[PDB]
């Protein structure tokens, strides 16, 4: 918060539209499964 | 096993009781029958319980889990992550898997006392108004009924009000009497 960024460049430049607010905060993690969702409630979950 | 009843003296158990872990089965001129002791089959559930709830309760501060992620070129950082993680899976394993062995013996060789004690409980108070048989079992000098039986089993037989009934057979099974 309040921190400026500034770009510079003459050139082989991508540029942002959209950037990302952090929201909610907390626990989660990037689980590595093969499995599509079905619909139920847990309160374990693992990738099989 | 370590305290030698269960498997010992009294050899094997009385499928016929079903209401308990111990007890006692009697015989007398009107009954025959088995009655469990459920106050100390009680007691003895209350510690098995407790036992389990204890294991449950060291294991939610076991080592945590959560997930981590690795570039081709740090293939070595990722393997002691793994190493890690193996080591840690290979200890709680360990743990778990011996705890469970361990406490496994102590809990067969508990239920070998509870039976052994409750033995030694009849016992004690019936002295020499019985006969110690030794497959497990007791008769009597003086005959018992099942009001008497009660009293055994829960504990309050009354030694004195019985003496001198046993005693006259004692006196006579001595064939001390046989000299006259
Ligand atoms: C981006 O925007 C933020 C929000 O407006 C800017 O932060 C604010 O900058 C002003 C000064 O321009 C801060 O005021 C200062 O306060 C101190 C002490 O109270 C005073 O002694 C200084 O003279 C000055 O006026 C203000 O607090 C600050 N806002 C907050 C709450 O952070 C900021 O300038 C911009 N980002 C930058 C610095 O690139």
């Amino acid at each position: 918060p309040n921190d400026a960024i500034n770009f510079e460049s003459n050139g082989n430049f991508i540029a942002p539209e959209y950037a990302y607010k952090i929201v909610k905060k907390g626990d989660s993690t990037i689980m590595k499964s093969e499995l599509e969702y079905g619909n139920c409630n847990t309160k374990c979950q693992t990738p099989m | 096993g370590l305290f030698g009843a269960i498997a010992g003296f009294i050899e094997g158990g009385w499928q016929g009781m079903v209401d308990g872990w111990y007890g006692y089965h009697h015989s007398n001129e009107q009954g025959s029958g088995y009655a469990a002791d459920k106050e100390s089959t009680q007691k003895a559930i209350d510690g098995v319980t407790n036992k389990v709830n204890s294991i449950i309760d060291k294991m939610n501060t076991q080592f945590e889990a959560v997930g981590r992620e690795f570039n081709n070129l740090e293939r070595r950082i990722e393997n002691l992550n793994k190493k890690m993680e193996d080591g840690f899976l290979d200890v709680w394993t360990y743990n778990a898997e011996l705890l469970v062995l361990m406490e496994n013996e102590r809990t067969l060789d508990f239920h070998d006392s509870n039976v052994k004690n409750l033995y030694d409980k009849v016992r004690l108070q019936l002295r020499d108004n019985a006969k110690e048989l030794g497959n497990g079992c007791f008769e009597f000098y003086h005959k018992c009924d099942n009001e008497c039986m009660e009293s055994v089993r829960n504990g309050t037989y009354d030694y004195p009000q019985y003496s001198e009934e046993a005693r006259l057979k004692r006196e006579e099974i001595s064939g001390v009497r046989s000299l006259v």
